[PDB]
Formats: structure tokens, C-alpha cells, sequence
DNA sequence: ATCGGATGTATATATCTGACACGTGCCTGGAGACTAGGGAGTAATCCCCTTGGCGGTTAAAACGCGGGGGAGAATCCGTACGTGCGTTTAAGCGGTGCTAGAGCTGTCTACGACCAATTGAGCGGCCTCGGCACCGGGATTCTCGA
DNA sequence: TCGAGAATCCCGGTGCCGAGGCCGCTCAATTGGTCGTAGACAGCTCTAGCACCGCTTAAACGCACGTACGGATTCTCCCCCGCGTTTTAACCGCCAAGGGGATTACTCCCTAGTCTCCAGGCACGTGTCAGATATATACATCCGAT
């Protein structure tokens, strides 16, 4: 507890039914005991992937907050264009 | 003399005015054409006449008078064109259809 | 005498007329069924447009017919 | 500062279509960020377009082509119609 | 293997085909066809119903000249010719020259040509006139390959020349094959004393067709390009100098070359009488189109418009200046175009035929047509 | 008590035709600050960011799990294991 | 053949040999016999999609020649982009 | 008898072969003839600049490559070495062409 | 008023020049900064230092001192960044990497 | 007329790093067409940046921007330095 | 496992050839030097939305325990494709000619940019009520063990 | 086949908050002028894409053998589903503080524009040598016999 909370490793926050739930939702009967890892860090690569583009967009605005636009500019530049938060 | 949009002029309801000024100021080109404001404003509303008109036969399906970003995920796949535009096109609110492989099914 | 009117939405409507009556007529009844502005209707029999100042006799319509109404939405 | 949308229009041709249905705020949103996203789109492939034949202007000529190749199949011909159904309208005033 | 399906399609005759009349007043032949050997071992071919004319044509196995000989003898022996003459003629020839031609054996081909000859001179003509005057029915393919012959004669010297259209989304010319002719002729019920249009006739292969396998009281064609103009010409004219030498009749065929069908005074006063419009629209522009439809507002009901994209543009409407519109009357029937059934492609497609109601089309209206094909979870 | 594979098709139901958000807000959120703290500045994602982001996140989930149940089909099985994951992301080319 | 010759299927032209080299190519060692026409028809429905942008950007050109750069930008389309054309 | 390799030898060697060269595997001609018809479609008579059939042939070469490699590796993953049309369909499902 | 080119300058060999009209010429925006060209000159010069320098090496790894698309490919598919970067770039006369999976060699 | 292409600096810089390597007219080719696609890219990368902030100037920032949004990691980070390098050897003299 | 036979393929020397690299004219694009506008940096202020924390509650998660159903292994069939070999096809090279279609140059006329005055469409704020969400209860529909 | 047992659907009533409609009030679209110039049309050039022919021979095609692997069957077993109980931590509604994102205002440096100067680089031409190809053969690899 120095100057600001570090946050722990929190992808196993990404519990075992939310990705239950995630593969029921795209027709998956059946999941291995080895799917939870490998799409925990699946994810991860993601998501560090999209938040790295929104950040690169929020630093060169000047800005210290992540808006939804620059989100929504870091998936359209990776080819996953998200509509309802604007654009 | 009386200000006549040219939306009404085209008979169309999506803005010919403001679709000018967003090609104008978006650096498309050095010039726009006074025609191509009036057609791209017509197909874009040609594509969302299109797509509400779907989601207004899927929430009228679902026995809702008012569309969601469900029914707008509906309308978009039920459609190979739709879909095939929108394929890489992530709608908030909209789940996925449903679709159960028949080799899960039970014998 | 039922007729039948078809609307562009995919809407039929059955309305009850004696030959004598006026379009002008129908029009207004259009209008306190539906609710539509009568200058917007426009009637259609067997590909001719029916005038107001002629009545249905004029046209010769017969029994069970079929109507078509267009709705002035912008025109031009 | 005004915040622009095609938000009243969307909302216009929902009543043309179905004069009786509703759209809601995040339905309305993401038809808004749905015409923007075709509309950058199709911008785009005319301002490319008029780039490789080195014209400066874009005309109902390059959005026409653009829509012919970006909309798949049919919605190209029914969105070509529209164009130019519009265009003729407009050009007769 | 022959050279004819001989179980092929046999069209009914509608009208006198073969002008009986001519054929009895006149024995010697007089006009002067394009010769096959003027086109770029010769052999002579003798005309079936005139002693007087012998065609030539370069036979050497080193536009197919054997093809088209042993085509016109089939059908001689099918069509021409009465019993017992076609049976002895079926036996004689055919096995010999079809063998030939298989093995391409010039001398054996040439052989069967000249016993052919020896073989019809001998025949009657008054029996080959009564044969004629009662004939009936003919195989589908006997027009489609008179008109090829016709075709080869007038438009391959000069078929470079039909490459002059300077654009690319106007103007272009594409051909529809004779087979999908007679279908769509089928479809439409092109009968005795109907009128046929054909608005960008291009070299006049269907108004050509149409008022032979038709009969047509008036069988109309309109063009604009210089070239194809001229290529009408001379196909119209050998056309004429082919069917007297079969004494087929060849109905009024009128041609509007070198002038464009809108603004036109006899495309604008036809188009009241006309039966059947085809007009090939397949890269017809927008404004193109909207003058054909203006120039098809006085088409009259019943008239039947053959084309290869709709009339309508697909998202036609009726608001405003629609309710006159002749567009509203037209019942459009979707089908699908087979292969080899267009020139300029083998794949094929759609082509549309609209029907001229008297009272306005109901599918309009309903929203399910408009759309281009439930929608639930 | 239902067989296996019963309520596992009752809930490819229940989850096919609903929206909601699957994976719980506050551990997503947390999730992806973390994954933010490797640039040193504090950053304060607008909330709406972190919403786009978990639909983003979930939907490229949902679509990975789609051709993860392909190719587990493929293998004539019907679980889903993480070479399934593997070929998966190699065909579509993220690896 | 009427006024232009037109060509016949020419699918098969994409022959089987052909085919075997480019699965070998991308490491196939065995193949089955049922590749050869699925392959020929998803190599015709990638030149159709590749062609039809081509001819497209040829048509507004107000060209009749297919140039090759009119190939490079429906490849560039398509995320196809191709190198060495331009 | 005749020096005969077994079953899967030569289809290495060709794999070897053809891996570490770099002409087209499809055979001028007929790719040539092949794009023209599918360009017939198209009622213009069209002229096809000698690079361009050329650049179509490198991109449709290139991409059944990558095709090829995708089944290749979807018939390993069902335990088999034999690609098949349900690997091809496979790959073109998961890569998003259909 | 002796004349030396933006690119001495900046020590680039790129045209920062071109690059500058490039930049004008394309309508990427209403104007284009004077650090502009240089920049994205020195990265275009970067990129192509890379490439070549690996293309090199494969050269030389064939006993061949001229660059031919081959080694381009193999430059580029041996590298993992560049090929990330051009991972939806097809190189005419590049080829395939050679790679032969494991279960297909003999036991 | 004059067709114009970075063949003489794709050349020089292979001079710089390889002094006795040549290079085919294929592979020159395909390196102008490569310098081409990545100019491209940087500079819509560096439009839309521009557009996003409101901005109406292309400035080294925008362009340094697109570089590490382009560029994966290491090749970000090596152009970025090189391009800072030039800019302040630029702006010295 | 190890030894020869035949095969493919890499090494080697020689020997072409046409594509690469270098030299030169010049001309057209890059560079130097003002000028003036306006876009962007910097400073001040508002207050929107973020963080951080709280306590309470309740759904969801985690743990653990059957058990059965699907994964993986082993066996065996048979047939489908790899590998040669002889035959057939037609692609590839290599010359020639056509001519027409892309490219460049020269009018000039329509059309789109720019600017100023006007005002009605469209967006921000604020009711307000009705379609959708929740909750209780009854009917309908698998599911499974018998 | 059946019946208890569990989801799930539906019916009704209640509640609520967000979609829809209304009201100002900007300010961006419309109208109407000019004026620069983009490009549409026409003419000319010229070179490259189409088409043809003939010969060589490399590749394709068909057939036959056989073998090895795809597919089906059977077995084991272990691990992942489903359910019950307990725990944990998300979600909520809440309060407050304040970080910094909009916003406006001012200044002024940077870049568009233009004009002239000039040399860098693109077209053209020419030497010559890296690579392609043939030939000859040592060497590595596959495969059958022992
Ligand atoms: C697609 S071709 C059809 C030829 C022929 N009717 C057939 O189907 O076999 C159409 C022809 O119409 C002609 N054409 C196009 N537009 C025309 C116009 N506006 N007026 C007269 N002819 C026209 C062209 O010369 C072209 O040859």
C-alpha cells in the first residue's frame, strides 16, 4: 500500500462460470478443464491488445481518461468496428 | 425566396445539407459533386429503411412495439446481405441467434 | 355494395357505398375511418385514376370490387 | 456544444416503415453509429476513387461505384436504385 | 453421331412458312447469296428446290463450312423432302457423311456431297412443293440454323466492326442466342398477325426470328450504331435472298436504323399496336431506362415486354407521379436464363417478361415484394 | 437429476436468446484496469469505455467459442478443448 | 460462335495436377479426391469477388482494359493486399 | 522389381520441392482463359493488361495457398493427414468466407 | 542563397520533400505540418533498412547478391513483426516459408 | 510523361546497409509498393487522428502517433526513436 | 540393425544473356524568401463525471461428491488415393501483323468553391404517460426413471 | 408409455422511467451572386493486347497395383457435468471530494500561397557480369534383402 492501490493479477476475476457462460452463449455443449486458462489468457491478449490502441488514442489527445470513443476507435482500427457507444 | 431543403427537393428524409457539409469537411476530396451529397444521402437511407424495417418485423415477432439493440442484432444476421456487410460489425446489446448444432442435439 | 380498398402498407379496407355516391364521398369516409387527409388519397380502379367530381356510376363499378388507395407522402 | 446525430432521422424513416414501432436510445444509438460507419465507408472508397483516376471532385458517379463495391449482391442494386431514383429527383427542380 | 438432334424440339407451324405460291410460279432462282467459298478442295452443294444454283464451300479439314452441310442435308432429308425419297436419302448419305466427318475424310465427304446431288436431281419438284404445302411442323433447330447461315454469310466477314461501342455501360452489343428466342418466343405466345419490337435490335437476329418462327404481320427493329446499322443491312438482304432460295416466306420486316428509339415518330406509333417489345437492357443506364419507360407509357394491354433486368427499377413506388404510369399496369415474372442462352456469356442468369394488365399490379403493394428476397429467435 | 449434456442444453438456450452482459462488471473492470497499469500515468476510464470495452470483449469471446465448437465438431467431439482454442485462432490468423 | 467467342467452362483447366501442386505448396501430404472440385470452386467464387471489383474500378475508369492496378485495389479491397503490381 | 517409393515419400518430396521454389502451379493458359471467361459475364468486351491476369494469378495462388495450409492443419487437428472438403469448408467458415 | 534538400537536413535518405507533397496531395488534411514529412520520412527509411537488411542476410544465405522477391518473403515471413505488419500482404514471387508439420514426416 | 517512385532511395538505403548486394527490378518493385502501402497507412492513420481530436494539421505527433498504432512493439519503438532522431536533426539546421 | 541398388538432388565447371547499374540531358518538381491569415498553444474557470469508500443483501461462485458419458486407445476392414508408366494433350516459346484503346495535348464551358444575408430545421431542456420490466400465480412442456 | 418433477411460457396486475412530443434559440443550410479551373470533348500518337500459325516437349490423363490410413466397432476409465451446501463479493444506493474535460479568450508562430531559381531524379542509352542453364558426377536418402 505505498502511493496507490496495485491491483492484483484479476483475470481470475474472469471466473470459471462467466466463461461457462460465455461458451454457452456460442453453442458449446461440453468445455475441457483446460478451456479456462487458455481463454482467461486468451482474453488477456485481447484486451491488452484493444486497450493499448485506446491509450496510444487517449495519450495523444492529451487526455488521462479513456473515453468510449477512443475504445470504439481502438476495436474499428482491429477490424472489430462497435456500434452503440458512437462513432 | 422561400428556403427549400434539398432533402425535400430529393425526396428523401436522411440530411442531403448536413451529408454535404460532412464530405465537404472531411477531406474526401479538394471538391464535391452537387449530386453526390443527394445519392449518398439516399443510400444511407436506403440501408437504414432497410435494417428498420427488419427490426421492426422482428420486434412486431417478439410482440414488442419497440426496437431494442436485439432486434437490431436479428435483423442484421437473419440477413446474408445485411450480415455479409455488418460481418465484422459488433453490435452492443445483441447476443447471438439461436443456434444449436445438430450433432449437440440428443439422440 | 362492399368494396374492398388496398392500401400500400398491406392493409385491406371494406367500405359500404350505393353506386350513386360521389368519390368526393368516399374520400370523406376514408378519412373518418382512418383518419387520412382527403387532398393525400388517391383512387385507383383497373388502372384509372378516379375523379372527385365524377361519382362511382360513373365508372360502372360492380359488386365485390377491388380499390386501390396511394398516399401523397412528398410527391416531387 | 451540439451534439449532431442522424438521430430525427432515423426516427423519420422508422415512422415511413413502420409507422406504429419505436426505436429506443441504444437501438437509436447504434443506427446512428451505423449510418456514420456506412457513410465513412462509402466516403472513403469514393475519395479513393477519385484519387486513382486523379480527380478532384466526387461525384454521384464515385459514390455510385463505391456502393456498388462495398453492398453485397442485391442491397448494391436496391441502393444504386434508390441513388439514382434521388439523384433524377433532385436534378429535375 | 449426327449433325441434328433428330429428337429435338419440333416447332408447330402457325402460318404458311413456305411460300407455296412462289415456289410453283417460279422454277429458276435469281438472286445472288455471299457465297460460302467468297468467305476467309472445294465442293458443291445443290439447292433442294431450285436446280439452278449450286453453292460452294472450302472443304479441307486443315465458321465450320462441313457443319453447316451436313446442318442444310439433315434437315433436307427431315424436313424437305417426302417419303419414300427421305428414307432412301436417310440411308444413302447420312451414315457415309457422318462417318466422314467424324474421321474427317475430305475425299469420303466430298464423295457423299456429289452422290447427294446425283441423288436429289432425280427427285420430283412438284413433290417436293406438296410435301412443303402440307408440312406442319418443323424441328426448332432448322431456323435457328438457317438464320446461322444467314449470320455466317452478313455478320462474321464485318463481326470485328460490332466492337466500335466506345462505352462501357451503353451502347454495348450482345446477341441473344437463337435457342432462348424461341423459348421467350414461347413463353410470350407470339402468334399470326402479332407485332413485334425490338428496341436496340443491334444486327436484327430477333426481329429476323420472329417474323420467321412467328409470323408476324410487322416485325419492327430500331437501332443507333453506324455499324450495326450496316450489318441489319446486308443480313436483312442475304435473309431475303436465303428464304427465296428455300422459298420461305419472310413476313414485313421494318427496320429504323441509324436513329435512337426515344424521340422516334415510329417507334412512338407502333408501340400502341405492339404484341410483343423485347428490349435487351442488360447494361441499359438510368436515364435510358426512364425513356424507355417514358416511351413505353402507350403500350397498350396485353402487350408483353421480354428483357434481361426489370423494367421497374426495384424499388419502384406509387406516390405521386406514378398513378398514369403504364410501369404500375406490368405484372413482372422473374425466370431463369439457361446456358448458351446469351452470346456474350455461357454462364447465364435472369431475364424478366412484363405483362400489360388492365388494372394495377396487387404485388407492388404488398410489402414482401418490394423486399429483395421469420425473423424471431 | 437431469443426464449430462441436458441442462448444458438448457443453458446454450437461455443464453442465446439474452443479452446481458455474462461477465460481472466490477472483475472486468478490474480486469482491464489492471491491464492498463502498465503505462504508469492513472487512467480513469470513462465508464462508457469500460462498457464498450466488456462488450467488445465478450463478443469476440462469443465468436472465438462459435469456431471453437466448430472445430471440436470437426474432431468428431463435442468438447470443446484448448487445441480447439489454438487452430481456431491460427486459421483466423491472430496467431 | 456467334460475334464473340465464347469461352466454355474452363474450370477443369484449374487441373488436378495443378491443384495437387498448390496443396503441396502449402504442405498437404495426402489429399482426397474430393478436393480437386471443391477447390475449383472456391478458387472460381475468389475470382469472381476479385474480378467483379476489377471490372468495377475499370467501369468507373471509363476503360475497357483490365489494368493490373485496377487488380492490385480490389485485392487491397478484399485485404488481399498484393505487392509487386504497383 | 521396379524401385517403387512408399506411399507419402514422393508427396514429401514434392512438399520439399515446391515449398523452396516460387513459379505459378497454375499453368498460364488456362488461368488466363479462366479469368476472361469469368470476366464475359460482363457484356464489354474486355482486355485484360498482361500484368493483370498476372497479378490475379499471384493472389489466387497465394491465397490457396494459405487455404491450403488452414485444411491442412484442420485435417492434423482431426488425427488425420488426408485434407477433405469438410477441412476446406472448415477453414473458410472460421476465416470468416462463409 | 545555396540550395540543400529537407532530407540532408534531417540525414535521411528519403525524400522528405515528396513526402511533403504526398502529404498535401492526398487530402489527409487541411494542411501539413513542416515536421510532418521528416518524421514519417525517417520511418518509411526505417522500415525499408529493415527489410533489406533481412533480405540481405537471406541473400547471402543463398550465396546471392541480389535481392529478388524470394528473399523478401523469407525476410519478412522469418521475422515476427514484419510479419504482423504485412501479415495480410502477399508478395508476388515470394512463395511459402518451408515448413513441413511434425505428424506428416515419417515415424 | 514522368512516372515517379522510391526506386533511387530504396537503392540508396540498400547501398547503406548491404554496400555489395544488388536488388531485381521485381524486388524493387514490390519495395516501392511496400513504401507505398506503408505510407498509406501512417498517413490515414495520422487523418483520422487528426479528425478524432478535432485537429486540422498533420504535425510529427500525429504522425508518431500512427507509427505506434501501425507498428508492431519493437518496430514501434525503433521507428519512433529514428523519427525523433530526424525531426531534431531537421529542426537544428 | 545393417548392406547395396537405384533414385533424387546438391555440388561443380563452364558458358551465355538480358537485366542490372551506371552515365547523361534536362525539366519539372523541390527549395529559398516573403506575406498574411488562422489554427493551435497556453491560461483561466465550471462543474461533469470520475474515484473511493460505505454498508447491506443476495445472487453467484466455490467447493465437494456421485456417476455416466464422452474421450482416447486398440483392432480390423477395405477402399481410396499415392506411385509408376505409357499415352495423349496442349501449354509454352517464338515469330508476325492489326488496330484500337490508353495516354497526352488543346479548347472552353459548365460547375463547384467562396462569400454575405437570411431564417427555419434541428438540437438542448422539460413534462408525461404507456410500453416494458418485475413480481405472483396458473398452465404448458420436456426430462427421466420407472 | 407414464407420472412426478422441474423449467419455461403465459396471464394478470402493478410500477416506473425513458421515448415521444412540445417549447425556445441558435447557427448551419439555403439562396444568390461571381470567378477560377476541372474535366468533358476532340484530335493525334503509338504501343501493346488480340489473334494466328507451327513445332517441341513438359505436363496431364488414364490405368493398374497395392498399402496404409480413414472409418467403424469395442473397450476402458476418468473427468466433467449436475446437484447441494456454504462462502464470497458483486451490485446497489449512497455519500462526499476533486481531477480534469469542456469551454472561452487571447496571442502569435506556422503553414498555405506565390514567385523565382536551380539541381535531383526520371527517361533514355549502353556496358558487362550475376544468375540461369546444361552437363557431369560425388553424395544423401529411401527401400528391400538379410
Ligand atoms: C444488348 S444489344 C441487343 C441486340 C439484339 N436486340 C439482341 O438481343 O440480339 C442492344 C443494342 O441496342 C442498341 N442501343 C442501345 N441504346 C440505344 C438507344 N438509345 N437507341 C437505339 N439503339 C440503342 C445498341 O447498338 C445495341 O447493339
Amino acid at each position: 500500500k505505498r502511493h496507490r492501490k496495485v491491483l492484483r493479477d484479476n483475470i481470475q476475476g474472469i471466473t470459471k462460470p462467466a466463461i461457462r457462460r460465455l461458451a454457452r452463449r456460442g453453442g458449446v455443449k461440453r468445455i475441457s478443464g483446460l478451456i479456462y486458462e487458455e481463454t482467461r489468457g486468451v482474453l488477456k491478449v485481447f484486451l491488452e491488445n484493444v486497450i493499448r490502441d485506446a491509450v496510444t488514442y487517449t495519450e495523444h489527445a492529451k487526455r488521462k481518461t479513456v473515453t468510449a470513443m477512443d475504445v470504439v476507435y481502438a476495436l474499428k482500427r482491429q477490424g472489430r468496428t462497435l456500434y452503440g457507444f458512437g462513432g | 425566396a422561400k428556403a427549400k431543403t434539398r432533402s425535400s427537393r430529393a425526396g428523401l428524409q436522411f440530411p442531403v445539407g448536413r451529408v454535404h457539409r460532412l464530405l465537404r469537411k472531411g477531406n474526401y476530396a479538394e471538391r464535391v459533386g452537387a449530386g453526390a451529397p443527394v445519392y449518398l444521402a439516399a443510400v444511407l437511407e436506403y440501408l437504414t429503411a432497410e435494417i428498420l424495417e427488419l427490426a421492426g418485423n422482428a420486434a412486431r415477432d417478439n410482440k414488442k412495439t419497440r426496437i431494442i439493440p436485439r432486434h437490431l442484432q436479428l435483423a442484421v444476421r437473419n440477413d446474408e446481405e445485411l450480415n455479409k456487410l455488418l460481418g465484422r460489425v459488433t453490435i452492443a446489446q445483441g447476443g447471438v441467434l439461436p443456434n444449436i448444432q445438430s450433432v449437440l442435439l440428443p439422440k | 355494395m362492399q368494396i374492398f380498398v388496398k392500401t400500400l402498407t398491406g392493409k385491406t379496407i371494406t367500405l359500404e357505398v350505393e353506386p350513386s355516391d360521389t368519390i368526393e364521398n368516399v374520400k370523406a369516409k376514408i378519412q373518418d375511418k382512418e383518419g387520412i387527409p382527403p387532398d393525400q388519397q388517391r383512387l385507383i380502379f383497373a388502372g384509372k385514376q378516379l375523379e372527385d367530381g365524377r361519382t362511382l356510376s360513373d365508372y360502372n363499378i360492380q359488386k365485390e370490387s377491388t380499390l386501390h388507395l396511394v398516399l401523397r407522402l412528398r410527391g416531387c | 456544444t451540439r451534439k449532431e446525430s442522424y438521430a430525427i432521422y432515423v426516427y423519420k424513416v422508422l415512422k415511413q416503415v413502420h409507422p406504429d414501432t419505436g426505436i429506443s436510445s441504444k437501438a437509436m444509438s447504434i443506427m446512428n453509429s451505423f449510418v456514420n460507419d456506412v457513410f465513412e465507408r462509402i466516403a472513403g472508397e469514393a475519395s479513393r476513387l477519385a484519387h486513382y483516376n486523379k480527380r478532384s471532385t466526387i461525384t454521384s458517379r464515385e459514390i455510385q461505384t463505391a456502393v456498388r463495391l462495398l453492398l453485397p449482391g442485391e442491397l448494391a442494386k436496391h441502393a444504386v436504385s434508390e441513388g439514382t431514383k434521388a439523384v433524377t429527383c433532385y436534378t429535375s427542380a | 453421331s449426327t449433325f441434328v438432334d433428330w429428337n429435338g424440339p419440333c416447332l408447330r407451324l402457325q402460318y404458311p412458312l413456305f411460300d407455296i405460291e412462289y415456289l410453283r410460279s417460279h422454277e429458276i432462282y435469281s438472286g445472288t447469296p455471299i457465297q460460302s467459298i467468297s468467305l476467309r478442295t472445294t465442293a458443291k452443294l445443290q439447292s433442294i428446290l431450285f436446280s439452278n444454283y449450286m453453292e460452294e464451300y472450302k472443304v479441307d479439314f486443315k465458321y465450320n463450312p462441313m457443319s453447316e452441310i451436313g446442318k442444310l442435308i439433315e434437315y433436307s432429308c427431315l424436313v424437305f423432302l417426302p417419303s419414300p425419297y427421305a428414307e432412301q436419302l436417310k440411308e444413302t448419305i447420312l451414315p457415309d457423311l457422318n462417318a466422314s466427318f467424324d474421321n474427317s475424310d475430305t475425299k469420303g465427304f466430298v464423295n457423299a456431297i456429289n452422290l447427294y446431288n446425283k441423288m436429289i436431281r432425280e427427285i420430283p419438284r412438284q413433290r417436293i412443293i406438296d410435301h412443303l404445302e402440307t408440312i406442319d411442323k418443323i424441328p426448332r433447330s432448322f431456323i435457328h440454323d438457317f438464320l446461322h447461315i444467314v449470320y455466317t454469310r452478313s455478320i462474321h466477314p464485318q463481326a470485328n466492326k460490332l466492337k466500335h461501342y466506345k462505352a462501357f455501360s451503353n451502347y454495348v452489343y450482345g446477341e441473344l442466342l437463337p435457342n432462348f428466342l424461341s423459348d421467350v418466343y414461347q413463353q410470350c405466345q407470339l402468334k399470326k398477325g402479332d407485332t413485334f419490337m425490338d428496341l436496340g435490335s443491334g444486327v436484327g437476329n430477333c426481329v429476323v426470328q420472329a417474323a420467321l418462327e412467328c409470323g408476324c404481320a410487322l416485325s419492327f427493329g430500331c437501332e443507333i450504331m453506324d455499324d450495326a446499322s450496316d450489318l441489319t443491312i446486308l443480313q436483312y438482304e442475304e435473309l431475303k435472298k436465303r428464304c427465296k432460295l428455300y422459298g420461305m416466306r419472310l413476313n414485313n420486316v421494318e427496320f429504323s436504323l441509324k436513329k435512337s428509339f426515344v424521340d422516334n415518330n415510329r417507334v412512338a406509333e407502333l408501340i400502341p399496336q405492339c404484341d410483343v417489345i423485347l428490349v435487351n437492357n442488360f447494361l441499359f443506364d438510368e436515364d435510358l431506362n426512364k425513356k424507355v419507360e417514358k416511351i413505353l407509357q402507350t403500350a397498350k394491354v396485353g402487350c408483353k415486354i421480354i428483357s434481361l433486368k426489370s423494367l421497374r427499377s426495384l424499388t419502384y413506388q406509387i406516390n405521386f407521379y406514378n398513378v398514369e404510369n403504364i410501369f404500375n399496369r406490368l405484372k413482372v415474372q422473374r425466370y431463369d436464363l439457361k446456358e448458351d442462352s446469351v452470346s456474350w456469356t455461357h454462364s447465364g442468369g435472369e431475364y424478366y417478361i412484363s405483362t400489360v394488365m388492365e388494372d394495377v399490379d396487387e404485388s407492388l403493394f404488398s410489402p414482401a415484394a418490394r423486399g429483395r428476397r421469420p425473423v424471431k429467435y | 437429476r437431469y443426464r449430462p449434456g441436458t441442462v448444458a442444453l438448457r443453458e446454450i438456450r437461455r443464453y442465446q436468446k439474452s443479452t446481458e452482459l455474462l461477465i460481472r462488471k466490477l472483475p472486468f473492470q478490474r480486469l482491464v484496469r489492471e491491464i492498463a497499469q502498465d503505462f504508469m500515468t492513472d487512467l480513469r476510464f470513462q465508464s462508457s469505455a469500460v462498457m464498450a470495452l466488456q462488450e467488445a470483449s465478450e463478443a469476440y469471446l462469443v465468436a472465438l467459442f462459435e469456431d471453437t465448437n466448430l472445430c471440436a465438431i470437426h474432431a468428431k467431439r463435442v468438447t470443446i478443448m484448448p487445441k480447439d482454442i489454438q487452430l481456431a485462432r491460427r486459421i483466423r490468423g491472430e496467431r
